Parts: structure tokens; C-alpha cells; sequence
RNA sequence: CUUGGAUUUAUUGAAGACUAACUACUGCGAAAGCAUUUGCCAAGGACGUUUUCAUUAAUCAAGAACGAAAGUUAGGGGAUCGAAGAUGAUCAGAUACCGUCGUAGUCUUAACCAUAAACUAUGCCGACUAGGGAUCGGGUGGUGUUUUUCUUAUGACCCACUCGGCACCUUACGAGAAAUCAAAGUCUUUGGGUUCUGGGGGGAGUAUGGUCGCAAGGCUGAAACUUAAAGGAAUUGACGGAA
């Protein structure tokens, strides 16, 4: 018989400044007892929350953002966009029968040692006028589109040191660019980033992290 | 098309429609488009389905890109028929 | 025994032998053609419960999303309950989507 | 103002969970299940039990100090069903009734890309 | 079955699997078969062609190439399901379902094997006969529409025709025992060109010999003897723990 609910400590989740709010909500942990410390325990906590939660508007209620706790500074805990996400119920509605979808995965080392995997879904358009029930692009065309997308990703990830990339992603500029690139091959609908996954990461880079929050 | 077609003389439209083979007599509908390049004032009797990167008589101008059927006449180029 | 149908498993024609799919209910391996692919687009909340949710909730309008399950049924299984619906010989020829 | 949680309703066939957590996920609040509130083996996924569980969870939350939740629903997933159970909806209803507030509802059932082999065998499950 | 938080919650790691959604009376391949990525490596049909050779052509007993799954030997892995096996109910009983678990495998890599409701239960090549729309892949024409970076020019449709494969309705005068069939038609008004197979049912895919295999089995293949039906298609019934 112990009951650790009384033996608890509440802390506040501190988001990056690329969004509107720099505060997500409220997590908790046990106290910093001898042998097993609190800060250490914290550093490595992924808060997956909605993007409409951060941005406020319901245009970004089609998105999610995994936020990894890095630095614990004065109760409040600083996080980093560990991932970007779509919940299932968003992309599932976009996948409809009688039109081809185009996924595109791209591995990219940013300027910093941060290997980002960035995805890109893009559906094919039922044109204006169309009586062909289907709107299927030719396999070759699809391939070309994918290639283009990859190229775009290479151009705009790698460049701009990862923080800026996230910002860019935020209001669908990349998606727009992709769409533009496509239009000569095939029209397309929607076009999104869907996910952002992450592989490598260097030393914590504390000063740099701080330079986000100010 | 039913009973009494009278088959020696069709209307030409029908012939045009049907395959270049499946008329009365075999007769192709490819043409020797007499192309002029923008450069030199000389006429190249270019067959409309080239199958080749069609150069001029000597100069490397490039007249027609051989698409699977009829050739796309590269850039703003002018041509006569047959 | 004569042919009940021309098609039978249907989509397989000029298609040697296709890949298969597992049934939802039975987990019987059924070819993805002799399959009966009903699409369950249910709302994430129950009809009467929606009101309750609204009463509870924060924000306006809300996501109120739909779950999406393309369900595959092993023919026999489908016949027990699902869209199948045993027809007359003359009525089998009709492929138009029912109701509507 | 509104202190949040993530509800997490694992609504399988033959049992429901209600597993309220913090936003990171690690630190839980209440894990209350269907079979816990009704000792009848059969009556686990059964709605009433689920509702009871939900109520219990709500109570726990109140005791702790939380105001709102984010509904996440998980059907068994992958090798099984992919179909929300009988008592997820019921649980949700119960939660709503409780007055514990609600925001951003999702179904995060782990629907795979191409599962590793399912139940039954090839001839399936033959009652 | 654990609680000395298993499950559940969250980050990983390892492994070998698979490759959903997409996904259709859709596409390719000689079939078997083939759906994430990019790349490489060759090949291929269709097309288009006022290109070139000039009978090289069609089908095939000998022989050849492939060939699902399982099995096999020998290697890697093994998540789940899961012949074997344990085991919990039920019934007069039930080593059967259902139930829980779960070696072999399943998956793969190196060898075999060479069989299938490998089924379109429809050999191939050729010609001709009746309407219709679509649908994939080529290719023509549209002062057609939109893209818009001004004319654009690609692209993407619209429409008409065109050739091409994996696809409805009526009458059939053609057919067919009929289900049905636009081929299963142009057959007693019997002959376009070819290969292969069958001759009541059983005995029997057995016996035997050959041959092929590591085996399991394969290809090949009887008779004695037995028997009046065996089948097919449908019609009306009766019935069905079908609707
Ligand atoms: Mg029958
Ligand atoms: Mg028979
Ligand atoms: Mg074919
Ligand atoms: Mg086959
Ligand atoms: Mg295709
Ligand atoms: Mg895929
Ligand atoms: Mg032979
Ligand atoms: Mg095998
Ligand atoms: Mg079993
Ligand atoms: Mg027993
Ligand atoms: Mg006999
Ligand atoms: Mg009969
Ligand atoms: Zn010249
Ligand atoms: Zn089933």
C-alpha cells in the first residue's frame, strides 16, 4: 500500500513559437527524489496534440503535431516538433474510389544533423466536364508526379535549417508548390504533407533551442 | 450497310473513316509535307511521320520531332502539303 | 451442375489468379473479387449520443468525424446477415446498386 | 482554464477500456474497464458495464483535478475486427453525461498497411 | 492468464514476414502468376510506318521451357493463424466443429517434384454473318473548353471516327437436350486448315510391367469379373436449423 497520487508534481507543456501559443497544456510526473531524478525522466516526452489547438483556427483541425520534451527549465518544459501528423479520420475521407492517389516519401538531411522523412499525399482530379467516371492518371504520369514531389522536398527540406521547414509546412506553401509543379503532368486535388517523421539528432544543442523561445 | 449497299462506290466520308487498309483499295493518308526552316531558304520534302530527328539538308536546325504518329514540327516552322 | 453465373467471382476475367483478402467476420481467405465489399461510413458518435456529446463539448461546429471501414465478407458469411439477399434466376442479372 | 486529458476508449469485442491520460500519454489517471465493474464474464463489452466504467473514470478524474478530455477510440485492430465495440459509444455517452468536458474526438484504431496473417486459417472460423 | 501492475499507456530495438487503403465486370503476362519506393537489367504486345526481306507461314506425335499450393532435402526465421497434438464444453457418445493453446510449416533462401474445380469445366489458326454503348492502349480530326506566363505550346478533358484486350438486349432465321450461345453460329443444304482427347457404368487411374523421382508421388496403363442402368439438362412436386 503506497498510493503515489498524493506524491505528484504538475508541470506545464511549453510549445515552440512557430505557432500562435507557446503553451500546450499541463502534464505531470513524480518528484525529483534521490537516485531517480525528474528532469531526466522528462527529457524525452512526446506530446501529440492538434494543430488547431495551437493555431486556433479550424483550417488546421485537419492536422496534429508530436512535440518532444527536450529542456526542462523552471517547471515549464520546452518541446520540439518531433513529428507532424494527420489523424486517420482526415486522410481516410480523402481516399475515395474512382480516382488515383499519389504518395511520396522523402528522406532529407537538413542543414543541422536532423534526417527528416517527409511524406506527400496527392489525389488525382475529377476534372470539370468529366464523364469518364474514373480520373485515373497513367502510371508513368504518376511516377513523374512522384519524382517532381521528391525534387521539391529535396529543394525545400535540406535548405533552411529545419525550424524554418516546419514553419513552411504550417500553411501548405509546399503543397501549393507541388500542385503547381504537377499541373502540366496532371491536375490533382488536395495535395498534403500528411506526416513528418524524424531519424537522427546530434547533441541537444541547448543554446539553439533557447533561441527558439523568446 | 443493310441488304443493298452497292459496294463499288462508297461515299468518300466512309472511306476516310475506315482504316488505311480496310477500304476498297489500299491507300495511305500520310503526306510529304514540304517544310521550310527559319534559317536557309530551301525546301525539305518531309514525310509527315518522320521516325527521325529530321535535320535540314546540311545545317543542324531540327525540323520535326518524330512523335509515334505524325511529327511535331519543332518550334515556329512553316510547311507546304505533299 | 450448370453455371449459376457467367462471372462467378466476377472481377477475375483475363486476370489469371489474383491476390486474396481475409474476411472481417470469419477470417476466411476470400479472393478480392468474390468478396462483397461494403463500405461502412459510420459517424464516430451514435445518433442519439451526438446530442449528449454536443452538450458536453467545448468549441462550435466540431469535427464530428466519420469512421471508414471497407469491410470484406466471405460470401457465405455475407449471406448470413449482410448485403447478399438470395435472388430469383432472372433477378440475378441485375448489377445496379440497390435502393436509391 | 480547462485542464485536459486524453480519454482513450479501447472498445474491443468482449471488453471495453476507458484509460484517461495526460497529453504526453505517460502519466495516467484512471484505467477503468468493463469487466472490472460487472463480474459476469459475458457482461464486459456489454453497454451498462462500459457506462459504469466511464462513470468511475470520470469520478477519478474529478478527484484528481481534470476538466476536459480528448476522445481517442481504439478498436482491437490489425489482426482483429477494426470495428469499434458495442460499448465504446455507450462509454462516450456516459462520459458526456458525467459533465467531464469533451474536445477533439478521434478513432486511432491501428488499421495497418497490409497486416501480418489474420485469424482462422484459410477456411476461416467455422461455428 | 497475472498482479511481485500482466494487460493497458508511451518511446525504442531486433528479427524475418508481408506489402492494405488504393482496387474497378480495371491492367499486364505463354500459363502458373503479377499491386509501396526508386533504380538498374533486358525482353514484350498494341500502335504507327509511301521502312526492309520475299513464303521465312498454320498446327503439331519425338522431345523441350515454365509451372499454384503443399510435401520434400538442405539453410534462415518463426508474429499470428496453425494438419499434428494438448485440452474445455456439448450430446446416448464426438480424439468433431465451437473453445483455448500450438512442433511443421506458413514467409523466405538453395534444390526438387510436375500435380490442381492449373476451369472460360469452352484447343489452336483462319474467314464471314446484328444492333449497342461504354471501358483500357494506340492514333486522327475538331477556330470545342479550360489551364494562363499575353498568341500560347505541352497537359486534361469533350465529341466523332479509328484500330485493340481481361465486358449487356432482342429476335433468332443460325445453335443447342436445355440451361443458354453473337458463338457453343455459317452441320443430314453434312468437306476452311490442324493437334489432341472420348466410346454404358463400375472394377480402376487399380494390377502388372515400363519409365521418372530423395521420397510422397508422377507419366504410362490392363483384364478377369460385375451390372441395367450411370449420367446430363430441366418440369412439377415434397422438403430445407435458406431469404
Ligand atoms: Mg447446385
Ligand atoms: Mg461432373
Ligand atoms: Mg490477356
Ligand atoms: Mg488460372
Ligand atoms: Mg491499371
Ligand atoms: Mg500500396
Ligand atoms: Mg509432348
Ligand atoms: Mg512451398
Ligand atoms: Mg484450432
Ligand atoms: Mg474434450
Ligand atoms: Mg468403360
Ligand atoms: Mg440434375
Ligand atoms: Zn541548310
Ligand atoms: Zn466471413
Amino acid at each position: 500500500v503506497v498510493d503515489p497520487f498524493t506524491r505528484k508534481e504538475w508541470y506545464d507543456i511549453k510549445a515552440p513559437s512557430t505557432f500562435e501559443n507557446r503553451n500546450v497544456g499541463k502534464t505531470l510526473v513524480n518528484k525529483s527524489v534521490g537516485l531517480k531524478n525528474a528532469s531526466d525522466s522528462l527529457k524525452g516526452r512526446v506530446v501529440e496534440v492538434c494543430l488547431a489547438d495551437l493555431q486556433g483556427s479550424e483550417d488546421h483541425s485537419f492536422r496534429k503535431v508530436k512535440l518532444r520534451v527536450d529542456e526542462v527549465q523552471g517547471k515549464n518544459l520546452l518541446t520540439n516538433f518531433h513529428g507532424m501528423d494527420f489523424t486517420t479520420d482526415k486522410l481516410r475521407s480523402m481516399v475515395r474510389k474512382w480516382q488515383t492517389l499519389i504518395e511520396a516519401n522523402v528522406t532529407v538531411k537538413t542543414s543541422d544533423d536532423y534526417v527528416l522523412r517527409i511524406f506527400a499525399i496527392a489525389f488525382t482530379r475529377k476534372q470539370a466536364n468529366q464523364v469518364k467516371r474514373t480520373s485515373y492518371a497513367q502510371s508513368s504520369h504518376i511516377r513523374q508526379i512522384r519524382k517532381v514531389i521528391s525534387e521539391i522536398l529535396t529543394r525545400e527540406v535540406q535548405n533552411s535549417t529545419l525550424a524554418q521547414l516546419t514553419s513552411k509546412l504550417i500553411p501548405e506553401v509546399i503543397n501549393k508548390e507541388i500542385e503547381n509543379a504537377t499541373k502540366d503532368i496532371f491536375p490533382l486535388q488536395n495535395v498534403h504533407i500528411r506526416k513528418v517523421k524524424l531519424l537522427k539528432q546530434p547533441k541537444f544543442d541547448l543554446g539553439s533551442l533557447l533561441s527558439l523561445h523568446g | 450497310m443493310v441488304l443493298v449497299q452497292d459496294l463499288l462506290h462508297p461515299t468518300a466520308a466512309s472511306e476516310a473513316r475506315k482504316h488505311k487498309l480496310k477500304t476498297l483499295v489500299q491507300s495511305p493518308r500520310s503526306h510529304f509535307l514540304d517544310v521550310k526552316c527559319p534559317g536557309c531558304l530551301n525546301i525539305t520534302t518531309v514525310f509527315s511521320h518522320a521516325q527521325t530527328a529530321v535535320t535540314c539538308e546540311s545545317c543542324s536546325t531540327v525540323l520535326c520531332t518524330p512523335t509515334g504518329g505524325k511529327a511535331k514540327l519543332s518550334e515556329g516552322t512553316s510547311f507546304r502539303r505533299k | 451442375m450448370p453455371k449459376k453465373r457467367a462471372s462467378n467471382g466476377r472481377n477475375k476475367k483475363g486476370r489469371g489468379h489474383v491476390k486474396p483478402v481475409r474476411c472481417v467476420n470469419c477470417s476466411r481467405s476470400v479472393p478480392k473479387d468474390k468478396a462483397i465489399k461494403r463500405m461502412a461510413i459510420r459517424n464516430i458518435v451514435e445518433a442519439a449520443a451526438i446530442r449528449d456529446l454536443s452538450e458536453a463539448s467545448v468549441y462550435a461546429e466540431y469535427a464530428l468525424p466519420k469512421t471508414y471501414n471497407k469491410l470484406h465478407y466471405c460470401i457465405s458469411c455475407a449471406i448470413h446477415a449482410r448485403i447478399v439477399r438470395v435472388r430469383s434466376r432472372t433477378d440475378r442479372r441485375i448489377r445496379a446498386p440497390p435502393q436509391r | 482554464s480547462q485542464v485536459f486529458g486524453v480519454a482513450r476508449i479501447f472498445a474491443s469485442f468482449n471488453d471495453t477500456f476507458v484509460h484517461v491520460t495526460d497529453l504526453s500519454g505517460r502519466e495516467t489517471i484512471a484505467r477503468v474497464t468493463g469487466g472490472m465493474k460487472v463480474k459476469a464474464d459475458r457482461d464486459e463489452s456489454s453497454p451498462y458495464a462500459a457506462m459504469l466504467a466511464a462513470q468511475d473514470v470520470a469520478a477519478k478524474c474529478k478527484e484528481v483535478g481534470i476538466t476536459a478530455v480528448h476522445i481517442k477510440i481504439r478498436a482491437t485492430g490489425g489482426t482483429r475486427s477494426k470495428t469499434p465495440g458495442p460499448g465504446g459509444q455507450a462509454a462516450l455517452r456516459a462520459l458526456a453525461r458525467s459533465g467531464l468536458r469533451i474536445g477533439r474526438i478521434e478513432d486511432v484504431t491501428p488499421v495497418p498497411s497490409d497486416s501480418t496473417r489474420k485469424k482462422g486459417g484459410r477456411r476461416g472460423r467455422r461455428l
